[PDB]
């Protein structure tokens, strides 16, 4: 009686022997990622910055991040196999996304040192899909510690946490259990792993599927940025930002056409695979979409408070792209910028509201570059590259002196997780309980002031880390007080 | 069948029959000592959960192992059978009892005989019919939920439309967003006004009628018993229809047949069969116990008032607005048509044995038997209906198989040493083979209800991947059993056994255990007679048992596809791993005592007893850096200590005038001693409930210490600081409690009187040391969010510096998960009342084809002793959530013998 | 449409 059973659409893990099974796994941590790297794991800290007020509709799930509702937000999310959501989900998928990314780089480590492959070309760009899986743990790790390490910023804290970084784990281990690194180590890793990569990787980008040397050059650009390193974030800056032009658009809608396509946009450095039967997802969120025959109607649950519309000129492309006046039919205006990809529309004629993963696009870089260049004093590229992209955009700027940078910036990046950082590294409070809300909205989007204010340096700023990550760890030390 | 030294409690015909639910375990409820079912959802569809001297484990199932004749079957499989065919049901709460089997009898067995023929000359043929109808059976709920234009009110004055707002405004633009909507649908914009009043500010619609019904069971069954030489028959055919009272649709319905078949064909040899089948449909509502608008036991507390989900004659609309929405809100039955789900079940149970004698003591028994089970299920998305995102429908058809084969002969031989030495041996084999499978397709883009075959769906980014699942598992073991019995006093019981299972790799599948027991007859021995003891016996045993109800494939480490384009596979991780997880090891020491009074009219059964499980499985949950969830591992350890004793007598004072009553009681203590990688403790996040080695599975939150008069403040107290409170919650605020999350004490009791023919039957059960919380009142309660809900009727005194003289607090913060929700779930109930009449026995003689009848009343359900505030207190464990309540039964019932 | 306000799972 032979009473093993092994389990249908399952093998067994071992090394890696072919240079076909080494390219399926890169596969796998691409598909992980594009569940990671993924706007809706993103909302969260949208939501908690300063731009949103919620409406009616909402039931408890956009208000922990828009009112700060510390009590929810300290065990926010879930990770498990019926949800992976909120901020614990969104601590789970970057650390799967890493300890895969582990897995593969040290595999593929492995097989070079064990000379399994067949001749030199396999080789060579196997040493180049090891380099891919270093830029994913250094976004990996760096976007864990966009979320759980404190900025230099911040006043109080638990005892011991303003320096330390996230845990640090270099190796594929699933059993590992330690304490965490410090900031530089895990700032370091980062670094030095993107350096590593961004040596082997070709100067031209082979796939916009993939990773590539211009989409690394870009994410260290993003984490010089965020770091305070101005000088250095420019450099990486330049050596991209003239490969990827800006939207060509006459008028509002020949943009939306053409931001909206995944396939076209001529902006967009990295990006997911989507197809409509593999790859797509819904992202309606943000927008409150739903569809209805051929047409698209909205009930959002949080909306933006009157200076975000009133942050764009009339005749701005985004004013009816990035945000868009179709609440109540026509009388406010949501963050829209998620709504579709039609070419993900099982039916061309019925909307779907499914859009992809994107990973990386030029617009981030040109706002990259205008803001180092302008704290490094390098005006006539601060300007040339931030009037660039407004008059692309249908509203050049008048004047250009950071001032101006924080507006385009906080229009373009609109939606995409960006303003909470951004206003930490401007020193700017919450200051929510005093904003106007939009007054077309009247009674279905209402002032819901704070539950628990947020100053500069509070330290819910930065999440708390997940509560099974630390019931399951002692030897974790915690980010709030007390 | 079991042994002299074991627990053992045996349940007889008349608590199994006639039971308008298809979960016989409910039936059980509060009969035997030390078991503890319970049934957490109403939905007919829905199981027990069955637990013999606590939870076994913190990851392994504690479900008993289910025997009938012979075979383990799932509790889904028993459903399906007809319990009017059932003889007895014998509970075995112990290593010694619990010996010969398998698989997981760590958690006791539970052992179902199904009827055979009485040896009669003429043999009886015995007809039952019963209707009656569901009912929900507790109201309380809403007692005090704020009516419609209170509910306006609070929020208007909570500012949660707009400052500055009047209530006239408000309803202005509530109204106004019903008839703007409902405008745009033809089949709509001219009844809005006429029979349609979605919003209504001078009726509060009636939202328990909205989503719960009272619904109907019907069953009947005819059955042919006798036989007559070396050979016996018992067949039945049967009829069962228990439609759900939730009006999300769900029901179980079975059309049932048994045959059971033995013959002596010879002075060595015996054969039998028992045959059962039927055909089975069954529908469950799946929005329960998650929080959604318009739906469950939260829809019907928390939809305001003003909002009608009726039509002008009372009758239910098929759609309900809600302000903001961009689609009308299909109601329940409305839902259910657009949304049809059928599903069969064909069931099939074939069960043989051959019982060769070749020389005088010994019998050869072999045994087998499978369980087939083909279901056939359809769901639909109905095209063309305009409160759809779509007019194009879509259907998606599975097909589900589950075969299990067992094979199980032994060898038994008994023979005499002496006048005074009995001794009894045998040894036996088993092979346990289960083999599942689920396969499923689905389409999209139908438009039209008569083109609606899968293969005529739209092709291209319509189609999808086909839903394919497989599953196995296996069991082999070889056991063994001896019986010494000396002078007919002194008798002991001795048992060794190793199991293999599939579920572990080849090498750590198997393991060995044993079980000692004797028994001492106090009274036939050192007693010969006395005036008033009439029986006493002294049990005793010490055995060890294997657990494996974990899952199929859980210790290879895995890989599975994921694929990133469409051109080429991909490849990541997918299981953690465990080269060494194995069988959990459990242990048991029991120390029991029968006494029997009087002349056998009073009873009684104590036992001591130490469950041990060591080598526990526990599917650990792992810290997320891992990017795993869980692996389960052999880790950690527990205990069950506790007493269960049962005892019954007899009262009459006419002889033609019966009294008998019975009573059922276990305690149990639970610890914890050995968690994973060295904790002392490990809360199980968003949970509420604590592993800590000292103490057992508790929960653990905040102590609520009520509010500051002064601001209206929430307060909790600050543990271990002296006592102190604080306005600033924070996580690093909560502690353990002194509450079990397992009950700990499980018991019932049961009256009987009966006059001549008229007798009355009631049966209670309770379960005291519950506690719950009740995620309904996170929303009912608070008034920091969700101010859409309708909210308790409690938050119109809040705390506002004019009222300053309340307990419930200023409203805009939020409430935590502290001990406010820790309700105390204790409950008695009455199980079932049964008012029967057997007719007279002069009213039959004359008439020779009909021998007897009988009639009945009778209720299930109807007394709930209990201080919860959320409907039914058995339906939950930790939390409470839109629960489906147990159901209220009245039936009236029927029984013809010809 | 749910609220998931909080969801102490069971
Ligand atoms: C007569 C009573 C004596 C029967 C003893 C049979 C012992 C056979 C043991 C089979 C075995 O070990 O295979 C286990 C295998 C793993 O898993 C398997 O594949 C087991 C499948 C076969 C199981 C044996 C079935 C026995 C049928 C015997 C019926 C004989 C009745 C004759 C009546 C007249
Ligand atoms: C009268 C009748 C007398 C006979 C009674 C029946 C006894 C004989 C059948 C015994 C079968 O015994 C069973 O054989 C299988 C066959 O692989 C062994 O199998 C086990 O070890 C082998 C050794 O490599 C592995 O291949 C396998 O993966 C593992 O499960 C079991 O460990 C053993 O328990």
């Amino acid at each position: 009686c032979e009473l093993d059973r092994d389990p249908e659409g399952k093998d067994f893990q071992q090394p890696y022997t072919s240079f076909v099974q080494t390219k399926q796994n890169r596969d796998g941590l691409y598909a992980l990622l594009r569940n990671t790297e993924n706007p809706r794991m993103h909302f969260y800290q949208e939501l908690q910055s300063d731009m949103y007020c919620t409406t009616i509709t909402d039931g408890n799930s956009l208000a922990p991040f828009v009112n700060w509702d510390l009590g929810i937000l300290n065990d926010h999310g879930r990770a498990d196999e019926d949800e992976v959501s909120g901020i614990a989900g969104y601590y789970f998928v970057y650390n799967r996304l890493n300890q895969q990314a582990n897995a593969f780089v040290n595999n593929t480590e492995a097989a070079l040192q064990n000379q399994v492959y067949k001749n030199s070309t396999e080789i060579a760009n196997a040493k180049s899909f090891l380099a891919e899986g270093k830029v994913l743990q250094a976004l990996a790790i760096w976007r864990l510690m966009d979320r759980f390490s404190f900025h230099e910023s911040v006043t109080e804290v638990n005892s011991g946490a303003k320096d330390l970084g996230v845990i640090l784990l270099k190796e594929y281990n699933p059993g590992y259990i330690g304490p965490r690194a410090t900031k530089a180590q895990c700032y370091d890793y980062i670094l030095s792993r993107l350096s590593e990569a961004i040596e082997v990787l070709p100067e031209n980008r082979e796939s916009v599927l993939y990773v590539s040397r211009d989409y690394a050059y870009a994410l260290r650009a993003r984490i010089y940025l965020a770091l305070g390193e101005y000088g250095k974030a420019a450099a990486d800056a330049k050596m991209v930002v003239d490969k990827y032009p800006l939207i060509g658009a006459a008028d509002a809608s020949e943009f939306e056409n053409i931001y909206r396509s995944d396939a076209n946009n001529p902006e967009i450095i990295f990006r997911g695979f989507a197809s409509a039967t593999l790859g797509s997802f819904t992202a309606t969120t943000l927008n409150g979409a739903a569809p209805a025959g051929k047409d698209i109607k909205y009930n959002p649950s949080a909306v933006p408070f009157q200076w975000v519309v009133d942050l764009y000129e009339n005749e701005d492309f985004r004013k009816s792209v990035y945000i868009a006046k179709v609440v109540k039919k026509d009388k406010g205006y949501l963050v829209n910028k998620f709504l579709e990809d039609k070419a993900y529309r099982d039916v061309q004629d019925k909307p779907n509201l499914k859009v992809g993963a994107r990973y990386f696009s030029v617009a981030e870089v040109y706002l990259i570059l205008v803001e180092s260049a302008l704290q490094t004093g390098d005006t006539p590229t601060a300007e040339k590259y931030l009037k660039a992209l407004s008059k692309a955009r249908g509203a050049e700027v008048s004047v250009v002196n950071m001032e101006a940078l924080q507006a385009e910036r906080t229009r373009e990046l609109i939606g995409e997780g960006s303003r909470l950082r951004d206003m930490v590294r401007w020193s700017i409070p919450n200051n929510h309980d005093a904003f106007e809300t939009q007054p077309g909205l009247e009674g279905f989007a209402n002032t819901t002031p704070l539950k628990a204010q947020a100053p500069v340096g509070f330290y819910a700023y930065t999440w708390e880390f997940p509560q099974r990550d630390r019931q399951t760890n002692p030897q974790l030390i915690k980010n709030w007080p007390i | 069948l079991s042994t002299v030294s074991g627990s053992v409690a045996k349940v007889s015909s008349e608590k199994l029959a006639e039971k308008p639910v298809a979960n016989i375990m409910d039936a059980l409820q509060g009969q035997v000592a030390g078991m503890q079912v319970m049934t957490t959802s109403g939905d007919p569809t829905a199981v027990a959960s069955v637990e013999i001297h606590g939870t076994g484990s913190l990851g392994a199932s504690s479900a008993p192992l289910y025997i009938v004749d012979g075979m383990q079957t799932s509790l889904d499989v028993v459903a399906t059978m007809n319990p009017n065919d059932f003889e007895s049901m014998s509970v075995l709460k112990d290593a010694s009892a619990t010996s010969i089997y398998g698989a997981r009898a760590a958690n006791g067995v539970v052992f179902i005989q199904t009827k055979k023929g009485k040896m009669s000359e003429r043999g009886r043929i015995t007809f039952n019919a019963s209707y009656g109808i569901s009912q929900i059976l507790n109201t309380k709920p809403l007692d005090n939920m704020m009516t419609g234009d209170e509910l306006l009110d609070f929020q208007v004055k909570a500012g949660f439309w707009g400052n500055n707002q009047t209530v006239q405004k408000v309803k202005d633009m509530i109204l106004a967003g019903a008839e703007d909507l409902y405008g745009n649908y033809d089949s709509l914009k001219d009844e809005y006004g006429k029979t349609l009043f979605p919003v209504d500010f001078n009726h509060d619609a009636d939202w328990l009628k909205a989503l719960f019904k009272t619904a109907p069971t019907s069953q009947g069954d005819i059955s042919f018993s006798g036989g007559s030489q070396g050979t016996s028959y018992y067949a039945s055919i049967g009829y069962f229809d228990q439609e759900g009272m939730a009006r999300e649709p769900a029901n179980f319905k079975r059309y049932s047949g048994r045959l059971n078949f033995e013959s002596r064909i010879n002075e060595w040899l015996k054969v039998g069969a028992n045959l059962s089948g039927a055909i089975a449909n069954r529908r469950s509502a799946d929005y329960f116990g998650k929080y959604y608008m318009g739906s469950g036991t939260f829809g019907v507390l928390t939809m305001p008032r003003y909002y009608n989900p009726f039509d002008v004659n009372g009758d239910l609309a098929d759609v309900y607005y809600m302000y903001g929405a961009t689609r009308p809100s299909m109601t329940e039955p409305y839902f259910a048509k657009m949304r049809p789900f059928s599903s069969e079940s064909h069931q099939a149970n074939v069960n043989g044995f051959a019982q060769i004698t070749p020389i005088k003591g010994l019998t050869l028994k072999a045994q087998a038997g499978v369980d087939i089970t083909n279901t056939r299920t359809s769901s639909k998305r109905m095209p063309n209906n305009p409160y759809d995102s779509t007019p194009l429908g879509e259907r998606r058809e599975r097909a589900y198989r589950d075969v299990s084969k067992s094979f199980t002969n032994t060898a038994e031989y008994k023979f005499s040493i002496d006048e005074k030495h009995d001794l009894t041996a045998l040894m036996g084999h088993e092979y346990i083979e289960y083999e599942g499978d689920v396969i499923g397709a689905s389409s999209k883009g139908f438009e039209s209800d008569k083109l609606m075959l899968l293969s005529q769906g739209k092709t291209g980014n319509s189609l999808s991947l086909p839903e394919h699942r497989v599953a196995e598992y296996a069991y082999l073991s070889f056991f063994s059993r001896f019986n010494y019995g000396f002078d007919k006093w002194m008798y002991i019981d001795f048992s060794v056994r190793n199991d293999q299972s599939s579920r572990f790799g080849s090498n750590n599948r198997s393991a060995w255990f044993y079980s000692v027991g004797g028994m001492f007859d106090i009274y036939n021995k050192f007693i010969q007679e006395s005036n008033w003891l009439s029986d006493l016996r002294l049990k005793m045993s010490y055995g060890t048992t294997g657990n494996s109800e974990i899952g199929n494939y859980n210790h290879q480490a895995l890989v599975t596809v994921n694929n990133y384009t469409e051109d080429a596979m991909g490849l990541s991780i997918s299981t953690a791993g465990n080269p060494d997880l194995s069988w959990e090891k459990q242990s048991q020491f029991n120390f029991g005592l029968a006494a029997g009074a009087f002349n056998n009219r009073l009873s009684a059964e104590v036992d001591f007893y130490v469950r041990t499980t060591n080598d526990m499985l526990i599917d650990v949950p792992m810290p997320y850096i891992s990017g795993f969830f869980s692996q389960y591992q052999n880790v950690g350890s527990m205990k069950n200590t506790g007493v269960d004793l049962s005892l019954k007598g007899t009262i009459y004072q006419n002889k033609d005038w019966n009294v008998y009553a019975s009573a059922n009681f276990n305690y149990n203590r639970q610890e914890i001693t050995k968690l994973f990688f060295g904790l002392n403790k490990y809360m199980l996040p968003n949970t509420g409930t604590i592993w800590e080695i000292g103490y057992p599975n508790s929960f653990y939150m905040a102590e609520y210490a009520g509010i500051d008069k002064k601001t209206g403040k929430q307060l909790w107290y600050v543990p271990g600081q002296v006592k102190v409170t604080t306005s600033q919650y924070s996580a690093d605020l909560e502690t353990r409690i002194d509450k079990s999350v397992t009950p700990p004490i499980t018991g019932g009791f049961s009256l009987g009187a009966s006059w001549k023919g008229l007798s009355l039957d009631a049966d209670f059960a309770y379960i005291v040391g519950k506690w719950m919380i009740n995620n309904d009142r996170y929303f009912t309660e608070n008034g920091g969010g969700l101010m859409q809900l309708n909210k308790d009727k409690m938050l119109l005194n809040a705390w506002t510096e004019d009222n300053k003289e309340t307990d419930v607090p200023k409203l805009g913060q939020s409430p935590q998960f502290d001990t406010h929700l820790l309700e105390n779930a204790s409950f008695l109930r009455l199980k079932n009342l049964k008012l029967t009449y057997v007719l007279p026995n002069s009213l039959f003689a004359g008439q020779n084809v009909i021998g007897g009848a009988r009639v009945y009343l009778m209720a299930r359900n109807l007394l709930t002793v209990t201080k919860y505030k959320g409907f039914d207190p058995e339906a939950g464990g930790n939390v409470g959530k839109n629960q489906y309540p147990n159901s209220k039964q009245y039936v009236a019932g029927i029984q013809l013998s010809f | 449409a749910s609220t998931t306000g909080a969801n102490s799972q069971r």
